[PDB]
């Protein structure tokens, strides 16, 4: 009709890449409170039935692994998606636990005509993270 | 038949361009402000609906503090995209 | 005191890297289905909800045709970034 | 409170920039159909209550110019703001009748600390372009 379809046997899955410790050549500082996070989260959409598996630190060839082994799988009788992801990150990057990694590849599996099952319900994905290096001095 | 890059929804924590804020003892701006809105409004609005409050919630009540002249007084205003084609109500 | 980069809402024609269609007699598809909701919606709706159907009757209702290989058969996804800070409702 | 403050004694402002054809030089097929979409727009948001400028054809450096001719003016009993911009284009770049332009200078006069009296008032921006050269080839 007008809202989607959330009348499934199971609401979804929700997979949080909790990434914090970089390695030193990424040299990327590590991000003390993304564990604050990740928990406040996992409790979170607990509560609105969704299967979360938190997976922590992944380097790069990691997180889209991941993916293609999310995307492959039958999400048949699941009504959505969920991806959380935090990390460092640039504009269109986000980071590895050992480099940096191109968005697009990604998102890409759980694409219409990619990942199937998902057709026709939401790939809901947050980012958390820096798309730069821009300050807000705020007006007002 | 429809398009592909179609349904999806990426909430970023911050507008494209800029830095995303982090607590050490709370953790993130955006990601605390945000859970906590699904505490409350999970059940009684949309979806765009919550993430527009999340919006004002981190863009009004947050503030940075810093003993840097660059890093100290800093603001932050959360993305919302979204190419969804329906409405969204957990329940 | 707010972030200077809020209250911004752009509501793209297409979803990034993609191209945009246009009819020759009655014009783009995202305008005229655009201006078609808030012939219906514009005091019933919020916004983002009315921007939602729209995005719907773009993804659903709207297919490509050409004698070309290449330019036939394609759709299109609206795409709605917003920072709003609160609802809108023209009225 | 939570929902924007829509009762100001002017609605807002709905200048829309019609662009069609395209200096040769740009190279830039001319547009048929537009014209049929700045009609039904212009009329549309006058239905809304809006002040609706419409400029037609105008080279880069003119929409630039234009645009710090709104960003500087009295909004003040203005309620909200809305930039309808129809012509070609690439990813972040929009077109003129004479060269590619760069989204960003554009959408910036009327940052919260640049364009004041909007300040808090919804920029609205509607943008009708190619976001670069991808086909949905469709799903289902
Ligand atoms: C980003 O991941 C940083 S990306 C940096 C970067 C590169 F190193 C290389 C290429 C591109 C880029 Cl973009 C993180 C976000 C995250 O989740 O990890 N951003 C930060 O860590 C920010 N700093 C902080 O959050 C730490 C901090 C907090 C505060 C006070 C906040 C508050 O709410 O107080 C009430 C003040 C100062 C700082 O330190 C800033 C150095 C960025 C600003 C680095
Ligand atoms: C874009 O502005 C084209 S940007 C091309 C470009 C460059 F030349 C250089 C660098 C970067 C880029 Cl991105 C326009 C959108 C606009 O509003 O002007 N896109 C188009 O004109 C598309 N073509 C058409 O709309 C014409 C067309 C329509 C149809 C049928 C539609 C329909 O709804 O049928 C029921 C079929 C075929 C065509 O022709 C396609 C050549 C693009 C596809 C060019």
């Amino acid at each position: 009709d007008n809202s989607y379809k959330m009348d499934y046997p199971e609401m979804g899955l929700c997979i949080i890449i909790n990434n914090k410790n970089f390695h030193k050549s990424t040299g990327m500082t590590s991000r003390s409170g993304t564990d604050v996070d990740a928990a406040n989260l996992r409790e979170t959409f607990r509560n609105l039935k969704y299967e979360v598996r938190n997976k922590n630190d992944l380097t790069r060839e990691e997180i889209v692994e991941l993916m293609r082994d999310v995307s492959k799988e039958d999400h048949s009788k699941r009504s959505s998606f969920v991806c959380v992801l935090l990390s460092h990150g640039e504009e269109g990057i986000i980071f590895g636990t050992n480099g940096p990694v191109d968005l697009k590849k990604i998102t890409n599996f759980f694409r219409g005509d990619r990942c199937r099952s998902l057709t026709g319900k939401p790939k809901l994905f947050i980012i958390q993270a820096c798309r730069g290096t821009e300050l807000d001095c705020g007006i007002e | 038949k429809i398009p592909v890059e179609a349904d999806f929804l990426y909430a970023y924590s911050t507008a494209p361009g800029y830095y995303s804020w982090r607590n050490s003892k709370d953790g993130s701006w955006f990601i605390q402000s945000l859970c906590a809105m699904l505490k409350q409004y999970a059940d009684k609005l949309e979806f765009m609906h919550i993430l527009t409050r999340v919006n004002r919630k981190v863009a009004t009540e947050f503030e940075s503090f810093s003993f840097d002249a660059t890093f100290h007084a800093k603001k932050q205003i959360p993305c919302i995209v979204s190419m969804l084609t329906k409405e969204l109500y957990f329940y």
